C-alpha cells in the first residue's frame, strides 16, 4: 500500500538560505487555481540545480 | 414651429448679464486659455522648483507619483493588420503579420504613411 | 588639397565584393554621379523650404525630395534606410 | 570623454560630418537642422551601395576582376529605374547596348 | 440580417423646472461634476434630480437675438445644435471657465433656487485623484467668489461609492474605478483611501471609442461616408464583451464554426471551309456517339490549357522580380548576347521584351481555355483565406450591389476594445495592467509576503467593489474574479461587488454623506479657512485628496 503526492506549476520564487552550505530553500509554486509556498531540504535543492531551473519553469 | 421652438425653449431659458445668481460683486478676472498639455509642465517645474528648494523633502501624493508604473512581464505580440497572434514582423515598415497572405496582399504593397497609421495604435512611430 | 569620396565606396564595394578592382576613372564617374545626386536633391530640399515660408531644413524636406526625385520603390526603401538610420543615431540616450 | 564620429553612430561609412559642412556653405537654407546630413548620408549610402551591386555583377559577368566604365554603363542602361533617373547623362566611355529591329533582320 | 444603425433618438419633451415651494435655504446640493455627464440633486432625495451631458453649444438666429443657453439636455433636441455641443474638459482637466460658470447657472436655475448675495446652500463636489494645485485653487475661486456658498467639501467619487456600499466609514476595501477617461485601483484601509499607494491607467471610455474608431477606419480605408462619434459609442455599447481569456479566444476567433455565431454584421478558302463544316460535323457525330469520351477528352483538355495558362502566368510572375535568378539568367544572356549565326540571331530575337504580346498570348490562351470549357459543357475559394473571413465573414461577397458596399462586419474587436484596460501596451501606454496593479497592492505591499498573506489583505480581498460608468461592459467581474484566484494563495475567498447601475453610486454616496451621517460637518470648509489660510489649504480627512508632500 503506498501514497503518490505531486506538486507541480510554475515557479514563481526561489530563495535558499544557508546555515557555503544551503540551510533549506523555500520554492513557491503557482497554477490556475491558486499558488502555494513549500520548504525544501538542500538534498531536493541539488536535483533542482541538476535540472537547471529557473524562475517561471513548470 | 419648427424654426420657433429653439427660439422658444431659448427665451424660456434666458438670463442677461447682471445674473441673479452670482454675488453683488463680480470683478471678472482674465484668463489664459491654458491648455491641457501645459498644465502637467507648469505643475512639474512647481514640483521641482520646491523640490530643489527643500533640498538646498519626498513627495507624497502628487499627479506623476500617482501613475502607474510600466510593467515586468513581457508584452504579447499581436498582428498589426488584423488583431491575431502576430508570429512576423516585416523587416521594412517593422509592422508585425500572421500569415503569408496577409503579408503578400495588405503588407507589401501597401502605400507608404500608412505604416506609420498603423504603428500610431501601439505607439511605435 | 582636394576631396575625393574615394575611401568610402571603396569600403562600400569591399563589403559586398572582396575580390574586385578598380578604375579611376569609375571614381570619377561615380564621384561625379554620388555629387550629382547630391546637388538635385539638397535644391529640391531648398526650394521646398523656400516654398513653406520656413528657413530651416530638417529631415522631413528631404524626405519628400526623396519622394519627388527618386523611383517609387527606389524611393521607398530609401525612405526605409533613411528612416532606420535617422531612428539609429536619435537613439542616443 | 572621447567619442567618435555620428557615421557609425548612424551606423554609416560615408562621412555625415563632410555633408553637413556641404550643406552649411553651400548656401541652400540659412538654418539647418540635425537630422538633415544623416538621411541624406543614408540616402547617398544606398544608391552607391545599388550601384556597385550592380557594377559587380556586371564585372562578374564579364569574367573580369575590375570595373570598367563599360559594366557600369550596362548596369545602368540594363536595368529601367536606372534608365529613368540617369536617362540625360552620358557615360563617359560606356558605348550602345546591342539592339537590332526585327524587320531588319534576314527574315527570308 | 444587418443591423442598420443611426444617430441616438432626440429628446422631444424639453427638460422641466423644479418647483419653487421645495426651497430650502439650508439643505446642501451634491453635484458630480463628470467628464461625460453631470449629476446633481438636493441631499434630502435618494435619486438625482437632473441627469445630462456636461455639453453646451451656442446658437445662431436670423433675427440677431444670440440666444446661446442651449445647455446639457436642451442640445439633445435638433442634429444642428447637438453636433456643435462643446464639453469644457478638455482631457481630464477642466481648461476654459465661462461655460462652467454658465452650466453651473443653467443647472441653479433649474434647481428651483432663488439667491441672495450668492447661494447660501453648502455644495458636495467632486475632484481628481490628486488633482494639480491651480485646478483646486481655481475651484476655490470661482466657488467662493462668483456664487459664495457657505460650505464646501471635495473628495473622490470612487470613495464616495465606496462610502455608499459601507456607511459605517471604517470599513476595509479594494475600489476600481473605470471612468470616461482614466481608470483608478484606489486602496482603503478602515475607511480611509491609502492615496499613497493608488495607481492611475490612462485609459477609459473616451479611449475605447476612439480606438474603435481607429481600427474601424483601418479596416475599411474605402468607405462611402463618414460616421460620427455616437454611432461608434453605440456599437461599442451593444457589442463588447470581455473574454474569459483572451489567449485562448483570440487563436479561434476566425474559425468557421466561431464565426457563425459571434459575428454581427452592421450596415482555297471553300476547302478550308467545307474541311471545317466537315470537322464540325464529325465533332456533332463523335459527341452523339460517345459524349462521355469526348467530355473526358475536352475536360483534359481544359485542365492542359490551364495548366499551361498557370505556368505561363508564374512565369510572368517571375520575371518581374529584379533579384530573381531569371533576371539574372537574362542578364547572363544580354551579357552573351553583347559578348558575340542563325541561331545566335534568333536568340537576340527571342529575347527582347513583350509584355503586350503576353498579354494577348494571354488572352488566346483564356479564349482556348474557353473553347475546351465550351466543347466539355457541348460534350481561390474564400473558406480557406483568412483576409475575406476576417473582412466579410462567413459569407460570400459581391462588391457590385450597394447594400453590402456599406456593411461592416465586427468579429475581433468585440474583446479587442475591452482588453486595453488589461493590457495597456495594445493602447501605446506603457503601463501595467488592472490585474497585476491589483497583484503589486495585495501580495507585495501593506506588510504581506508572497504566499503569506496578512490580516489586512484577507479584509481587502474579501471586499473588492467595481464601480465606474464604464462597468457596463459584460464580463468584467467573471474576468476579474479568474485572475484574483489565478495569482491569490489557494482557499483565500474572494467577494466582487457591481452595482445594478454603477454610474450613479457617486451621487448616493454624497447624499448619504451629506445626510445620513453628521459627521458630514467633519470635512466642511467655511469662509474664515479659505481666508486665513488661502487657496493652498488642504484637508487631511478620509474622503478627499491630501498634502502633497510628507
Amino acid at each position: 500500500k503506498e501514497t503518490k503526492e505531486v506538486y507541480e506549476g510554475e515557479v514563481t520564487e526561489l530563495t535558499p538560505e544557508d546555515a557555503k552550505t544551503i540551510s533549506h530553500v523555500i520554492v513557491g509554486l503557482k497554477s490556475a487555481k491558486g499558488t502555494k509556498t513549500l520548504r525544501l531540504d538542500p538534498t531536493i535543492y541539488e536535483s533542482i540545480q541538476r535540472e537547471k531551473v529557473s524562475i517561471g519553469d513548470v | 414651429e419648427r424654426l420657433l421652438f429653439l427660439r422658444s425653449v431659448g427665451e424660456r431659458n434666458e438670463i442677461g448679464f447682471p445674473s441673479r445668481f452670482k454675488s453683488a460683486h463680480y470683478k471678472k478676472p482674465t484668463r489664459r486659455h491654458k491648455s491641457a498639455r501645459q498644465l502637467i509642465s507648469d505643475e512639474n517645474k512647481r514640483i521641482n522648483a520646491l523640490l530643489t528648494k527643500a533640498n538646498k523633502l519626498v513627495p507624497k501624493a502628487t499627479y506623476f507619483s500617482v501613475e502607474a508604473p510600466p510593467s515586468i512581464r513581457p508584452a504579447k505580440k499581436y498582428c498589426d493588420v488584423t488583431g491575431l497572434k502576430g508570429f512576423y514582423k516585416s523587416p521594412t515598415n517593422n509592422i508585425r503579420y500572421h500569415n503569408a497572405e496577409i503579408y503578400q496582399l495588405i503588407v507589401k504593397p501597401m502605400a507608404p504613411g500608412v505604416d506609420q497609421e498603423y504603428l500610431k495604435l501601439r505607439g511605435a512611430n | 588639397r582636394k576631396e575625393t569620396y574615394s575611401s568610402y565606396i571603396y569600403k562600400v564595394l569591399k563589403q559586398t565584393h572582396p575580390d574586385t578592382g578598380i578604375s579611376q576613372k569609375s571614381m570619377s564617374i561615380l564621384n561625379s554621379f554620388v555629387n550629382d545626386i547630391f546637388e538635385r536633391i539638397a535644391t529640391e530640399a531648398s526650394k521646398l523650404a523656400a516654398y513653406n515660408k520656413k528657413s530651416t531644413i530638417s529631415a522631413r524636406e528631404i524626405q519628400t525630395a526623396v519622394r519627388l526625385i527618386l523611383p517609387g520603390e527606389l524611393a521607398k526603401h530609401a525612405v526605409s534606410e533613411g528612416t532606420r538610420a535617422v531612428t539609429k543615431y536619435s537613439s542616443s540616450t | 570623454k572621447a567619442s567618435q564620429s555620428r557615421s557609425a553612430k548612424a551606423g554609416l561609412t560615408f562621412p555625415v560630418g563632410r555633408v553637413h559642412r556641404l550643406l552649411r556653405r553651400g548656401n541652400y537654407a540659412q538654418r539647418i537642422g540635425s537630422g538633415a546630413p544623416v538621411y541624406l548620408t543614408a540616402v547617398l549610402e544606398y544608391l552607391a551601395a545599388e550601384i556597385l551591386e550592380l557594377a559587380g555583377n556586371a564585372a562578374r559577368d564579364n569574367k573580369k576582376t575590375r570595373i570598367i566604365p563599360r559594366h557600369l554603363q550596362l548596369a545602368i542602361r540594363n536595368d529601367d529605374e536606372l534608365n529613368k533617373l540617369l536617362g540625360n547623362v552620358t557615360i563617359a566611355q560606356g558605348g550602345v547596348l546591342p539592339n537590332i529591329h526585327q524587320n531588319l533582320l534576314p527574315k527570308k | 440580417k444587418a443591423v442598420v444603425i443611426d444617430d441616438p433618438p432626440l429628446r422631444q419633451t424639453p427638460e422641466p423646472f423644479d418647483e419653487q415651494s421645495a426651497y430650502n435655504p439650508q439643505s446642501p446640493i451634491a453635484i458630480d461634476f463628470g467628464s461625460s455627464k453631470l449629476r446633481a440633486g438636493f441631499v434630502n432625495h435618494a435619486t438625482p434630480t437632473h441627469i445630462f451631458p456636461n455639453a453646451l453649444t451656442k446658437f445662431r438666429d436670423r433675427k440677431l437675438n444670440k440666444n446661446f443657453t442651449f445647455v446639457g439636455n436642451d442640445t439633445l433636441l435638433d442634429q444642428a445644435v447637438r453636433s456643435q455641443s462643446r464639453s469644457p474638459f478638455d482631457g481630464p482637466f477642466v481648461t476654459n471657465w465661462n461655460l462652467t460658470e454658465e452650466i453651473l447657472d443653467y443647472t441653479f436655475h433649474h434647481l428651483g433656487v432663488v439667491p441672495d448675495n450668492g447661494i447660501p446652500n453648502p455644495i458636495l463636489l467632486t475632484e481628481r485623484l490628486a488633482t494639480v494645485q491651480s485646478q483646486r485653487t481655481n475651484w476655490y475661486q470661482i466657488l467662493f467668489e462668483t456664487y459664495n456658498v457657505p460650505g464646501v467639501t471635495f473628495g473622490i467619487d470612487s470613495l464616495f461609492s465606496f462610502y455608499n456600499y459601507n456607511p459605517s466609514g471604517n470599513k476595509t476595501g479594494l475600489v476600481i474605478s473605470c471612468g470616461h477617461e482614466d481608470t483608478n485601483v484606489i486602496p482603503v484601509v478602515d475607511g480611509a483611501g491609502i492615496l499613497t499607494d493608488a495607481k492611475r491607467i490612462n485609459w477609459g471610455g473616451h479611449q475605447a471609442v476612439d480606438y474603435l474608431n481607429d481600427l474601424m477606419a483601418l479596416k475599411y480605408p474605402y468607405f462611402p461616408t463618414k460616421m460620427s462619434y455616437l454611432q461608434y459609442e453605440t456599437m461599442y455599447k451593444d457589442y463588447c464583451y470581455v473574454s474569459r481569456n483572451y489567449d485562448e479566444d483570440i487563436e479561434k476567433i476566425l474559425t468557421l464554426e466561431n464565426l457563425d455565431t459571434n459575428d454581427v454584421v452592421v450596415e482555297e478558302k471553300e476547302r478550308v471551309a467545307k474541311e471545317e463544316e466537315e470537322k464540325k460535323l464529325k465533332e456533332q457525330q463523335w459527341r452523339e456517339t460517345d459524349l462521355n469520351g469526348w467530355i473526358k477528352d475536352k475536360r483534359l483538355k481544359l485542365n492542359k490549357l490551364i495548366k499551361r495558362r498557370k505556368e505561363k502566368l508564374k512565369l510572368r510572375d517571375e520575371m518581374k522580380d529584379r533579384k530573381s535568378q531569371v533576371s539574372q539568367n537574362r542578364m547572363k544572356n544580354l551579357a552573351s548576347l553583347a559578348e558575340d549565326n542563325d541561331e545566335d540571331w534568333l536568340i537576340y530575337t527571342d529575347i527582347t521584351q513583350n509584355p503586350e504580346a503576353f498579354e494577348e498570348a494571354l488572352e488566346y490562351e483564356y479564349k482556348d481555355i474557353v473553347e475546351l470549357e465550351r466543347l466539355l459543357l457541348e460534350h481561390y475559394d474564400w473558406r480557406n483565406s483568412i483576409l475575406h473571413l476576417f473582412l466579410r465573414g462567413p459569407r460570400p461577397h459581391d462588391s457590385e450591389n450597394i447594400h453590402e458596399q456599406h456593411q461592416m462586419h465586427l468579429n475581433v474587436e468585440r474583446i479587442r476594445v475591452p482588453e486595453v484596460i488589461f493590457q495597456p501596451t495594445m493602447g501605446g501606454q506603457d503601463q501595467a495592467g488592472i490585474c497585476e496593479l491589483s497583484e503589486t497592492i495585495l501580495l507585495k505591499k501593506f506588510g504581506s509576503q508572497p504566499g503569506k498573506l496578512s490580516q489586512t489583505s484577507i479584509d481587502m480581498v474579501n471586499n473588492v467593489l467595481i464601480t465606474g460608468g464604464n462597468a457596463k461592459v459584460p464580463g468584467l467581474k467573471e474576468r476579474i474574479v479568474k485572475e484574483f484566484t489565478g495569482f491569490l494563495p489557494t482557499g483565500t475567498n474572494i467577494t466582487v461587488n457591481m452595482s445594478s447601475d454603477p454610474s450613479l453610486d457617486a451621487w448616493k454616496g454624497m447624499a448619504a454623506l451629506a445626510r445620513n451621517e453628521e459627521q458630514y460637518r467633519k470635512t466642511v470648509i467655511s469662509k474664515k479657512e479659505y481666508e486665513e489660510y488661502g487657496p493652498e489649504y488642504i484637508k487631511e480627512h478620509k474622503l478627499g485628496n491630501t498634502k502633497y508632500f510628507e
